[PDB]
């Protein structure tokens, strides 16, 4: 073992980085949707026959109990999605879907924007001001700061 | 096995931290997972302490944990050692319980002792070194019995 | 299914001591909602005879037969009357099936055999299986007996239904290696399924009858005389009349005070008033409001919700402490210097309940909680919304209010804050009638609650129909 | 035809929990819905039978203040006091018994639509299409139809 | 049945504490527990 | 013809036809505003006069 | 990254900037966007429909508003004076016994009645529905469910009730022209594109 | 502008004699009629 | 006439928003309308 | 924003347009293209 | 800076120079403008009514 | 003057155009574009 | 009318006292609060003729 200590000798940032080159994309850049039956595995429809019909219409499987607190303390994960038989493209970039009024304008999607519909970048807010932060992101009687 | 476990601290330890952490050498501290490298949040019972849920819950979590003896602390590393069956070790009782010779000792969550001060140790931020009580068998099965009878 | 079987065996093992026969019930959306089915904590049942007498009390009569007291010091009997009431209810086992089912298919998919007279399916969003015992005080069962069913929820709220043994037994009595009791119970199965209503026809539940029950073996007798049913109906009439007679007591008190004073109402609530107003139309609106309050008063009136905390066990002792505190001798200089500091007296704000009656579009609000405090400048009352906001209904000409203070003083307030003030008299009601009708439920310990009192209990128990059940 | 007379007009209240797929969230929502029995749907105020006819405004589509005002004097006075209530977009207040919008099946968008829509076949068809359900099984069925 | 039928297993579990393991084993083998008490009822002259 | 989905209508779920799940016109819980007869089907429907 | 699927662009302000470049057949599947197209990790065209979304769209979490109602209630009724006109509503079960005969008695009281929040929600056009002035926005929490504050027993309580049919969505989020175009889509599906 | 008397423990509203007589007539009719609600429930 | 008796002999001009303190303003027109509406409700009320 | 189109006509006309065609969004009545703000799929992750 | 919103151009002398480039569907909402569109301090689009 | 249009179609043409697109001010029948007189938004605030 | 107009335009009622009014009419005040979050800098408010 060799012990290493480092002291930064500038009064500002003395080093800076850049992302110079992109070699490849590891994910598939696909349109395969996230499997909410794997994320929330316990939920069933109250009427069992409706639940089984909904299971069959999608490709989803029967519900599963979560780990006990003891077992989740002794084990560090489950990973209920097994690997597929072949992987031609890279990693699955599972799309998460948020539901949208059909009348939301397309000019919003054309520039970078918060996909939830309101700005939330805290670099616009006074630091350590929690009431201003809550007001900025959730209060709907004052204007969104972006549009 | 993983005969030694490295516990790394994210908070920088003051002089007082290193001193009091040195005095605690040979104390019995539990780890949930039995891994070669752990972070200081996983050390101790503080991850689970929750007074709205009962004493039996914390008892159940503790009886399944892996127990270690503290060794020399260095810069941001604490070096926990797992004891092995049949060997001879020096152990520290931070608990207020008395030990007589020949006692058989059990691990249990701490109880309320009169003075109420209880000596909080290593309050790094809002983490804390909550050690269990190493209790001799008579008191251990007395508390288990009283709890069941309640 | 298992609750019925266990309860049958339990009532058999206890039959000689109690003489209670096991009545197996199933509840669905006709008696309770899904939230109430999932969060149900206790089921309790009560037996009362053909004379209106509960079987937990003395067989001939009780000291609770005396009238009430109007004293906070007495609190309508105190701890002993409360304990005599609590002794009267008995706890039943129950299980909830929280997902939609069809009852006969559920019984067949269990071990049971079903051979009903006509195979009519009954479908139910959820099911609560519970067993109640109706008391045959001898090997004899009367049709005039009534049985009370109580469903209780974790906040301590309860719901009472009552149905008489004649409705339940209308048909069932009118017609009247080694084996294990479990296997022959399942094999012998069910053959009856009867729908029973409570007396007031509010709620329907089904009764399930088994051929393996020890009920069948006893060959005890059943009878219903006409005079006994008549007396039982009269006792029921006295039971449900308890809140309305209190309402009429308050109404007669308002009219009696109004006659005594001569129609002069002093101001007791703060509101800036003008002389140049048609106060006579305010008097007419007061007439209409006081008629309408009688038109729409109910069990959830302010008077019942005011008497209910008085019936609680702590109430008498706390009232005596308060009496001692207010009439304590002035402290000597030694006590002020050396001794402990005096108890803080009553807080400046009290909790009240009110009935707010607006005439313009006839509406009456009944279970309304308000906070009351006397303003420093003039000792009138300021009534505030329990979020701390001043209540505006004193300024509206078309609304009158009836408040009942926690010490059972009532005010009837007109626009402007001019009020009739008197006390609710409980003497028309026997101590038992009030005490059994309106005593608050006190919880016995169960799953998921602290042994120590006063603790913030963790996540409350629930049986979920929407989720895969945890174990 | 008098030999088949029947009884006087009634208004009935219909209570129904939704189907097992719509009932899953908010299981305790008992929908309520009002219908006219021994009644008529009228498009004019009857002149000759005014002494024997009384109006029953009970629905978004069946509460026309004109017919009610010509048939009853109290409603005529009510509308003269409040001239903005003389309108047919569903804004005319129904009696308190019938006024439970949040528990109705057809609510404000339906009356607002039928107020302006041109009296042609496609308006009928789109009123029918507006009644497609929000159940998840209906999502499966509509989505598999690529609608 | 009349004769006892043994079920033999080899288990791998993250639990090493015995009381926790026996809790979960009782949770899995509840039907055999009921069979044991039922056997005590239906064949009282035999003592498992 | 427009209301249901005749291609996909082809089953029943929880004792009800699939068209009843698609559109309100086929759910028996929705009543016409003007009634001359009670419906043949009143599974969960309560009528109050 | 983020991309939309199925947006309906306003037809009253519609335009084309690529008329010289493309020509689509005059069918409703061309008129109403219901599919999106993307490029793959290597530039193949890939397609997302609503058929593929079912593993999300059909999960019970989307169809349950209990968390929405709890957050709606804990936030409490609005306190601003403008919102005070929004909370004033009163729903009350009268019996049906003599209801048809006492309708005139309701109108004999010449008081006016508050508009429901869902009735006020229809006044806003598609573009100003989203502005700050849409004071009803605090009730728009969930596509499938209706939220409102109402007076019950002289207090402000929260009420949640489900939109049973698609038509119950407000005009600002599913306008009349959209419903009509979607009906044309359904008819073209049924081969009734020219109706009888 | 307009002026209003501020509240007090002593200011009082009088009832006209006819209005009081009408109150008491209503009271006597209500007490004598026996239109008790529990009687309706049991009916 | 003078059907209200007041402890104070002079009235005051009351300020502030009606949510601070209670004041009984109502013109006679509103009072007459309310009275007749209550009458018809009472008519709307072996 | 990532390159997206409603129709294969608009993706087709993007895919056969010159360099820099992916960056521009354009509308054909009810249909649209949403262009990409950085040339990630136009050139960058392929020219390498 | 100054800009107009809502002006009415003379229909008796209307004309276009971008026919080949822009096509607005026949609708009076398109014909009579009541809105102005502008850019942000980013290149984003903003609107005034 | 600053770049402003009465319709989104002309804004779309300005955003698809090349350099100096903003400084040109054309019109459709009842719709117009006004072009900025100095190229602030076109280049000046973004060339960096 | 004043209350209706102010509710429609999204404006609050004037809150005033004599000395506050003196200061307002003599020197002015910063009577418009900052936003909770600023992304695009200052509000360059448009004035309309």
């Amino acid at each position: 073992t060799q012990n290493i200590n480092t002291v930064d000798m500038g009064l500002g940032y003395t080093s800076n980085t850049c992302v110079a080159y992109v070699n490849r994309v590891r994910t598939d850049m696909g349109v395969r949707v996230q499997d909410l039956f794997r994320v929330f595995p316990m939920n069933v429809y109250r009427h069992d026959e409706v639940d089984r019909w909904i299971r069959h219409a999608a490709g989803v499987e029967r519900p599963q109990l979560l780990d006990t607190e003891t077992i989740s303390m002794l084990t560090f994960g489950s990973m209920s999605e097994r690997n597929a038989a072949a992987t031609v493209h890279g990693q699955k970039a599972a799309c998460e879907l948020i539901l949208t009024p059909v009348t939301m304008d397309v000019n919003y999607f054309k520039i970078p924007n918060n996909p939830r519909g309101r700005a939330s970048c805290m670099l616009a807010v006074d630091p350590y001001d929690t009431e201003a932060a809550t007001k900025a992101i959730y209060d709907h009687r004052e204007a969104d700061a972006q549009t | 096995m993983e005969a030694n476990i490295f516990c790394t601290f994210d908070h920088k330890l003051s002089i007082a931290d290193v001193g009091k952490l040195t005095k605690l050498v040979a104390a019995v501290v539990p780890i949930p997972q039995r891994l070669h490298l752990i972070k200081h949040y996983q050390l101790g019972l503080h991850q689970f302490v929750d007074h709205t849920r009962g004493y039996v819950r914390l008892r159940g979590l503790l009886r399944n944990m892996t127990l270690t003896l503290m060794r020399r602390v260095e810069g941001n590393q604490i070096l926990l050692h797992v004891p092995t069956h049949g060997l001879l070790y020096t152990v520290l009782n931070t608990g207020p319980v008395t030990w007589e010779k020949g006692d058989a000792l059990c691990v249990l969550p701490p109880l309320f002792h009169g003075p109420l001060a209880r000596e909080n140790l290593l309050t790094l931020g809002q983490w804390e070194l909550v050690l269990p009580w190493i209790v001799p068998m008579p008191l251990a099965l007395e508390i288990n019995q009283r709890l069941l009878i309640m | 299914m298992e609750t019925h079987l266990y309860s049958d065996l339990a009532f058999e093992a206890r039959f000689a001591d109690d003489e209670q026969l096991p009545l197996h019930l199933v509840l669905d959306q006709e008696v309770l909602s899904n939230e109430e089915a999932e969060t149900l904590r206790y089921v309790y049942y009560r037996n009362v005879d053909s004379a209106g007498r509960s079987t937990g009390r003395a067989p001939g009569g009780d000291e609770d037969d005396a009238p009430a007291s109007d004293d906070a010091e007495d609190a309508v009997g105190g701890d002993r009357a409360f304990d005599r009431e609590r002794r009267t209810w008995q706890r039943a086992c129950f299980r909830v099936l929280p997902r939609p089912l069809e009852l006969l298919d559920y019984l067949r998919q269990s071990g049971l055999t079903v051979t009903l007279e006509k195979e009519q399916r009954v479908r139910m969003f959820y099911a609560v299986f519970t067993t109640l015992g109706l008391r045959c005080p001898d090997n004899r069962l009367s049709g005039a007996q009534t049985l009370h069913l109580r469903l209780v929820w974790p906040d301590g709220s309860y719901r009472d239904w009552e149905f008489l043994a004649r409705d339940l037994l209308r048909e069932e009595m009118e017609a009247n290696d080694e084996v294990a009791r479990t296997d022959e119970w399942k094999g012998a199965g069910v053959s009856r399924l009867r729908e029973v209503w409570d007396v007031q026809h509010r709620v329907r539940l089904r009764v399930l009858w088994y051929v393996n029950s020890f009920w069948r073996s006893r060959e005890l007798s059943y009878d219903d005389h006409e005079v006994e049913l008549y007396r039982a109906l009269d006792a029921y009439r006295a039971r449900i009349a308890v809140e309305y007679v209190l309402i009429r007591a308050v109404r007669d008190e308002i009219y009696a005070v109004l006659r005594r004073d001569g129609g002069a109402l002093p101001q007791r609530f703060a509101c800036h008033v003008s002389r140049n107003m048609s106060w006579r139309v305010v008097w007419e609106l007061c007439r209409h409001a006081l008629a309408l309050w009688m038109d729409w008063a109910d069990v959830r009136s302010c008077i019942i919700k005011a008497l209910t905390p008085r019936l609680s066990r702590g109430a008498a002792a706390a009232a005596q402490r308060a009496r001692r505190q207010r009439e304590r001798s002035a402290p000597k200089p030694q006590e002020l210097l050396f001794g402990p500091r005096n108890e803080s007296g009553p807080p400046a704000e009290q909790t009240w309940y009110a009935d707010v009656v607006r005439c313009v579009r006839a509406q009456v609000d009944l279970g309304v909680e308000v906070r009351a405090a006397r303003c420093p400048r003039t000792g009138l009352w300021i009534v505030r919304d329990r979020r701390g906001r001043l209540r505006r209904w004193l300024s509206q000409p078309e609304v009158c209010v009836l408040y009942v203070t926690p010490d059972l003083d009532f005010y009837w307030v007109l626009p402007g804050g001019f009020a009739v003030s008197s006390r609710v008299t409980l003497h028309g009601l026997a101590q038992r009638a009030l005490r059994d009708r309106f005593q608050n439920f006190e919880a016995v310990l169960a799953r998921g609650m602290h042994v120590e009192a006063g603790r913030q209990e963790p996540e409350t128990p629930r049986v979920s129909g929407r989720r895969l059940p945890f174990d | 035809a008098v030999q088949f007379v029947g009884e006087h007009v009634k208004v009935l209240e219909v209570r129904a929990p939704l189907d097992h797929a719509q009932r899953q969230g908010l299981p305790d929502f008992i929908s309520r819905q009002h219908v006219l029995y021994n009644g008529c749907c009228v498009v004019t105020a009857p002149k000759t039978l005014i002494e024997y006819s009384l109006p029953v405004p009970f629905h978004r589509f069946y509460s026309n203040p004109t017919i009610c005002a010509a048939l009853s004097d109290d409603i005529k006075r009510y509308v003269t006091e409040f001239p903005h209530y003389h309108r047919h977009d569903g804004g005319f207040p129904l009696p308190t018994a019938f006024a439970h919008e949040y528990h109705n099946w057809l609510r404000s968008p339906f009356s607002r639509y039928s107020a302006t829509c041109p009296n042609v076949l496609h308006s009928v068809m789109t009123l029918a299409a507006m009644l497609y359900k929000i159940s998840p099984v209906s999502l499966v069925l509509q989505t598999k139809a690529h609608i | 049945g009349p004769e006892t039928r043994p079920g033999i297993y080899v288990l791998t579990s993250s639990i090493a504490h015995w009381q926790t393991l026996v809790d979960v084993a009782r949770g899995k083998f509840a039907r055999e527990r009921c069979s044991f008490v039922n056997r005590r009822i239906t064949r009282p002259r035999q003592i498992p | 013809r427009i209301s249901a989905l005749p291609g996909l209508n082809n089953g029943q779920l929880a004792e009800e036809p699939l068209s009843a799940y698609v559109n309100a016109l086929h759910d028996h819980r929705l009543w016409p505003p003007f009634v001359t007869h009670l419906p043949r089907n009143m599974e969960g429907v309560q009528v109050v006069a | 990254f983020f991309f939309p699927v199925g947006l309906y662009l306003p037809e009253d302000r519609g335009y084309t900037t690529v008329e010289s470049k493309v020509k689509l057949n005059d069918t409703v599947r061309n008129a109403l966007p219901t599919t999106a197209y993307l490029l793959n990790r290597d530039r193949a065209v890939q397609k997302i429909d609503f058929v593929d979304a079912l593993k999300t769209l059909c999960h019970p979490v989307l169809h349950e508003p209990a968390p929405c109602l709890q957050t709606f209630t804990e936030r409490g009724p609005p306190s601003e004076p403008a919102m005070q006109r929004l909370l004033e509503c009163r729903f009350q079960q009268e019996p049906m016994g003599g209801a048809a005969r006492r309708i005139p008695h309701f109108y004999r009281v010449r008081r006016e009645v508050p508009r429901t929040v869902n009735e006020m929600k229809q006044d806003f056009v598609v573009t100003d529905f989203y502005k700050v002035g849409n004071i009803t926005l605090y009730t728009e929490l969930h596509p499938f469910f209706d939220f409102t504050h109402c007076q019950e027993n002289s207090e402000t309580v929260a009420l949640c009730t489900p939109r049973i049919v698609i038509g119950n969505l407000p005009d600002g989020l599913a306008p009349g022209p959209f419903h009509e175009l979607r009906t044309w889509e359904i008819m073209e599906h049924m081969r009734l594109r020219p109706p009888p | 502008v307009a002026v209003f008397f501020e509240p007090h423990e002593e200011n009082v509203l009088r009832c006209p004699e006819r209005v009081l007589r009408r109150l008491l007539e209503d009271a006597a009719v209500t007490m004598r009629g026996g239109g008790w609600r529990e009687d309706v429930l049991m009916d | 006439m003078s059907l209200l008796h007041t402890f104070w002999r002079l009235p005051v001009a009351v300020f502030f928003e009606p949510h601070e303190e209670n004041v009984l303003r109502c013109p006679e027109r509103v009072l007459r309308r309310l009275l007749e509406d209550a009458a018809v409700t009472m008519r709307g009320g072996d | 924003p990532i390159l997206s189109t409603t129709t294969l006509a608009l993706m087709e006309t993007k895919l056969k347009g010159g360099a820099g065609a992916f960056a521009t969004s354009e509308t054909h009545f009810g249909n649209y293209v949403v262009g990409e703000i950085i040339p990630l799929q136009q050139s960058m992750l392929f020219n390498s």
